[PDB]
């Protein structure tokens, strides 16, 4: 009465067996817009059932000698669905998120995850030079729908250690007690509308802690999907398209 | 006019004052604020959150295999897994989460502290671990049946996985001032060994290690008392 | 960068002192953590190099007492007491710090 | 009777503290079903096992102050933030770009935080470089972004028409200012994913990233106010105390050492432990 | 813990040599590999170096263009070497071991010759 | 609690803040369990 969960966005239920809980991020829903803050004078069009639905990405592979994985958002809804013709189209922008990890096993495996979100997530370059100077490249700054891999997991190409990523947001994904992990994110920005396609707020990150041992004769293929949906979403400013 | 005379502390440019200084705008109007969620308001709410120890630091593992203690089944029972310090602000398995990066800039701790153990093993594994701790004053703890005297809790693998010990505040001072050396051990603070209670017994075709992690965080009296600048630092130019 | 190690033959005798040193050098101690790296390595003909001190003065495990080495700033020495029978390849300075990691030339020993 | 379905809170409490929280006694409990230990580290939340649930403990009435740690009181210490070198004698005066991101002491605690809010307030200590301070005047202007900057010892910039402008010997005690909060955000933001324009982006080398516009703040210019060119060397270190702050969104802290002013690189080819190394994981000193 | 390079065969003008070696006794993929050629009575240089996970090469500038590393996971290093040959080039090329998260030393072990 | 300048921003410090509210970064779960229960129950 407290493990099984149904949660239901738009026209679009997920239904879970063997969950843990729902962690809200710094305690505040997702909420509208109120009149002290806008300083936009056109109306926003904000649409309510064709844009607040789950998306499904597409499910990496998790194998013995993995590194990590890493998401831009709203980087990686840019191209599919109606929300992916309603951020080219327009200017501003305004949402939140709520994030969904699936990855189940058996009972004879181990290992155990890590699911958190960074806001402001800025990725470095890996060069030891002071002036020219190596950088990133576009690829790389904005993964796409697949999303890139780590290069040094433990430094989290920032130079911040991971053993004191928990001050963020995150669940963890234990393979003997739960499957799946579910963060509600939202709105966190300085202005108040943003820009669609350059300022991207926040990222997803998935690190394989504990790795994966298994003993002979069970399922080698172990996948990991996401499953992200925007919540409350309000656009405005329309102009011509711009990719 | 009035007549008044000068004292020492004429001319002097002392850092750590708060006094006034004339503006250069006037008539300045900020840009008014909006709603933003997760604010602080002290550094006291960035104490009490768990992050991850790194209790194996040790010559041989190198990575994310640092962060993990590892277990496995022992040929007898009695042995040993693991034993590290309670020093927040010296060398060792602290150095790694946010009390060890804060009481880095301050003197002078207090209060209890926890430590958080999770474990990651299979489903169909058990066990029992012990966990003990001491309060100094002699050397680190040899067999079991001494380490049994301090705070201990005895903590059992099932569908929960984790037990949380409150490492309580035993102290003669109010304080302890947080550096190590050979005059400074007069304030220390113990060991925190984790024995093996009975054995790590496992079923056929399972995998034969499990690993546990240790957490750590601060209890709800945690205080700290003089800013001083950190050590942690390193420069040698102006970053051009 | 570059090294120069001062001496390309010393000529000690048994029971003697030896300072072999590289005065040529650039600032040498960046890599921004501190620690100045130049490692030392001898070489016996007939195998492998093998490890010695290898910060300005922390001795490697294994390592006899008798090989001392110091310096600072752009002057680096080693120093050894009883130069015995096995003492007797050629000595290497290896630096870390900058990208294209530099060897220096070397230096002899014959009695 | 018309279209119906158009017509179809938080967690947090703040509670004042002044003092540490106490500390009420307990007993021993022989009891089956409420256990206080044994938590769920997977659910996210931390623990909260207080010690009344563990341990036998007495009721100790506490007195310790929570006052000096709030971020007002720990930021407001004045660190070194910029240094500007003045040869006379061959151009004449000296520019400095407005970024705190030069010296680490400074750096280091500022990204704790990731949207801050403050009052700066400067001071201006200036020495010859061989502890000689005779008494010159001096002039230090501040070019807001779009005013030209001034390009010689006697151009028409250096007449403060608008901008501001501090005249100072070298024999008094050093100058201090009181700069407002200037951005056209709501808040200073340190870490700006995102490329500040629009158009296309290359493969190689973007030197475009994560440029935040919302904290160009101009120029620091400085002259010796002379007719005649004088012949002496300065330095002066620009020093700056935060006040009235005000942050949100914490985040963990570096500890990879600093590469360049700009950008947070570092340097993979060797990368530094947190920890120490020991002999072996079963002792412990 | 050893290093066991190939063996040594002599190669003329134009061709590769692909000299391998092979970490036994330890965990592989938490090691760099260095490459270090020793010049005939002359001084020492260095090559290059290849991360046992994520790749992440990284030559000198000297030898640009040649030398391109390859890497194995089932416990075996590049083993490769210049595409162009010289006549100079008859060294003697060893491989090393560096571990990751730095101890303040470098080049702890040392393989064999060709 | 004085300032000689008719603007708000060349003043002192102001006066102390005094309030704290550790539940928004301990425990922001939905389900809200208490001390003394199994939490995934
Ligand atoms: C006579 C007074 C001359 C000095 C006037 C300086 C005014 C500019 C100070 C504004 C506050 C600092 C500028 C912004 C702070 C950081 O550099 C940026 N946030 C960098 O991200």
């Amino acid at each position: 009465s407290d493990r099984v969960a149904q949660l239901t966005v738009g026209n679009s239920s997920i239904t879970t067996q063997e969950a843990a809980n729902i962690v809200l991020a710094y305690g505040e829903w997702p909420e509208y817009c109120p009149d002290t803050d806008a300083t936009a004078v056109d109306k926003p069009t904000r649409p309510d059932v064709s844009v607040n639905r789950f998306y499904t990405l597409d499910s990496k592979m998790w194998q013995e000698n993995s590194t990590g994985w890493y998401w831009k958002f709203p980087d990686v809804l840019n191209k599919t669905g109606v929300f992916g013709q309603n951020a080219q189209f327009h200017y501003l922008y305004r949402s939140g998120f709520c994030l969904h990890v699936q990855c189940n096993a058996s009972k004879f495996h181990q290992g155990a995850l890590l699911v958190a979100v960074i806001p402001e997530f800025v990725i470095a370059g890996r060069g030891s030079n002071t002036k020219e100077a190596p950088h990133p490249g576009f690829t790389t700054t904005f993964p796409g729908t697949t999303g890139a891999t780590f290069y040094d997991p433990y430094v989290l190409d920032s130079g911040v250690p991971l053993s004191q990523a928990l001050i963020y947001p995150h669940q963890w994904i234990n393979l003997r007690t739960n499957n799946c992990a579910t963060v509600i994110v939202p709105y966190i920005n300085a202005v108040p509308f943003d820009s669609a396609i350059n300022h991207s707020n926040f990222g997803l990150i998935v690190i394989p802690v504990s790795p994966l041992k298994y003993s002979s004769g069970a399922t080698t293929a172990i996948p990991i999907t996401i499953t992200i949906a925007p919540l409350n979403s309000e656009f405005g400013g329309l102009r011509q398209a711009v990719s | 006019g009035i007549p008044a005379e000068l004292r020492p502390g004429t001319n002097q440019f002392l850092t750590t004052d708060d006094g006034t200084a004339a503006p250069i705008l006037p008539g300045f109007t900020p840009t008014p604020t909006i709603h933003i969620p997760g604010e602080v308001h002290s550094l006291l709410e960035l104490c009490r959150v768990e992050t991850i120890l790194e209790v194996n630091n040790t010559t041989e593992a190198t990575g994310l295999t640092r962060l993990l203690i590892p277990v496995s089944s022992q040929n007898k029972a009695d042995e040993l897994c693991a034993a590290f310090m309670v020093d927040p602000g010296r060398i060792g398995p602290w150095q790694s989460t946010l009390v060890g990066q804060i009481c880095r800039y301050y003197t002078q701790w207090s209060g209890s502290l926890k430590v958080t153990f999770m474990f990651t093993g299979s489903f169909m594994a058990t066990g029992k671990m012990l966990v003990a701790y001491s309060p100094p004053g002699s050397a680190q703890p040899a067999n079991r049946e001494t380490a049994m005297l301090g705070t201990h809790v005895i903590w059992d693998f099932g569908l929960q996985s984790s037990v949380s010990l409150v490492i309580p505040w035993i102290s003669n001072t109010h304080f302890r001032t947080a550096k190590t050396g050979g005059n400074y051990d007069y304030y220390t603070a113990g060991v925190v060994t984790l024995w093996y209670q009975t054995n790590y017994v496992v079923p056929p075709e399972t995998p034969g290690e499990a690993y546990i992690i240790a957490m750590g965080a601060a209890q709800d009296n945690f205080t700290l008392k003089i800013c001083k600048d950190t050590d942690e630092v390193t420069q040698q130019a102006v970053l051009q | 960068d570059v090294l120069m190690t001062q001496t390309p033959l010393s000529l000690p005798v048994s029971l003697g002192h030896q300072a072999s040193i590289s005065c040529r050098s650039s600032q040498s101690i960046v890599h921004s953590n501190g620690n100045t790296y130049l490692e030392w390595y001898l070489q016996k003909p007939g195998q492998s190099p093998k490890l010695l001190i290898y910060t300005v003065s922390n001795r490697f495990s294994g390592v006899p007492d008798r090989f001392s080495g110091s310096g600072s700033g752009t002057d680096f020495t080693l120093r050894i007491t009883s130069v015995e029978a096995e003492d007797l390849g050629v000595y290497y300075c290896f630096q870390g710090s900058h990208i294209p990691y530099t060897f220096g030339g070397g230096t002899k020993l014959e009695i | 009777d018309p279209v119906e379905d158009i017509i179809h809170r938080a967690i947090s409490s703040a509670t004042n503290v002044e003092s540490a929280a106490n500390t009420t006694p307990s007993s021993h409990r022989l009891e089956t079903g409420r256990v206080p230990a044994l938590q769920a580290a997977e659910t996210g939340a931390t623990s909260n096992a207080t010690d009344e649930n563990m341990i036998e403990t007495r009721c100790v009435v506490n007195r310790n102050g929570v006052l000096e740690t709030t971020i007002n009181h720990f930021f407001s210490r004045s660190g070194l933030v910029g240094v500007v070198n003045l040869t006379d004698g061959t151009t004449g005066y000296a520019t400095w770009d407005i970024d705190i991101m030069g010296f680490v002491q400074l750096r280091r605690k500022c990204e704790m935080f990731t949207y801050m809010r403050f009052n700066a307030e400067f001071t201006f200590v200036t020495t010859t470089e061989n502890g000689g301070a005779r008494p010159y005047m001096l002039q230090y202007m501040y070019v807001p972004p779009g005013a030209p900057k001034p390009t010689g010892r006697d151009a028409f910039q250096w007449q403060t028409a608008t901008n501001p402008s501090v005249f100072v010997k070298l024999t008094d005690p050093p100058a201090q200012v009181s700069v407002p909060f200037m951005s056209p955000a709501s808040a200073y933001q340190w870490f700006y994913d995102g490329y500040p324009t629009f158009g296309q982006h290359p493969e190689t080398s973007n030197t475009t990233y994560g440029l935040c516009p919302n904290n160009m703040m101009g120029t620091f210019a400085v002259r010796v106010v002379s007719r005649e060119a004088s012949q002496l060397k300065l330095q002066t270190r620009v020093y700056m105390k935060l006040k009235h702050v005000r942050a949100w969104v914490p985040r963990p802290i570096r500890s990879q050492p600093y590469l360049l002013k700009n950008f947070p690189n570092y340097d993979s080819s060797k990368i530094t432990n947190s920890a120490r190394d020991r002999s072996s994981i079963k002792q412990a000193n | 813990v050893q290093l066991q390079q190939s063996g040594p065969d002599l190669v003329k003008t134009g061709a590769s040599v692909r000299v391998s070696c092979r970490a036994s006794g330890y965990s592989f993929t938490s090691y760099y590999i260095h490459w270090v050629r020793l010049n005939h009575g002359k001084s020492l240089e260095w090559i290059g170096y290849i991360n046992c996970y994520n790749g992440d090469i990284t030559y000198n500038q000297k030898f640009k263009g040649k030398a391109s590393f390859t890497l194995d996971t089932s416990s075996s290093t590049a083993y490769m070497e210049f595409n162009r040959l010289t006549s100079e080039d008859s060294a003697v090329y060893y491989c090393t071991r560096e571990r990751y998260g730095t101890p303040h030393y470098h080049f702890d072990v040392w393989g064999a010759g060709p | 609690n004085i300032n000689y300048y008719k603007d708000s921003y060349a003043a002192s410090a102001t006066r102390q803040d005094f309030t704290q509210d550790p539940k928004k970064f301990t425990q922001p779960v939905l389900d809200s369990i208490r001390e003394l229960s199994a939490p995934l129950n």
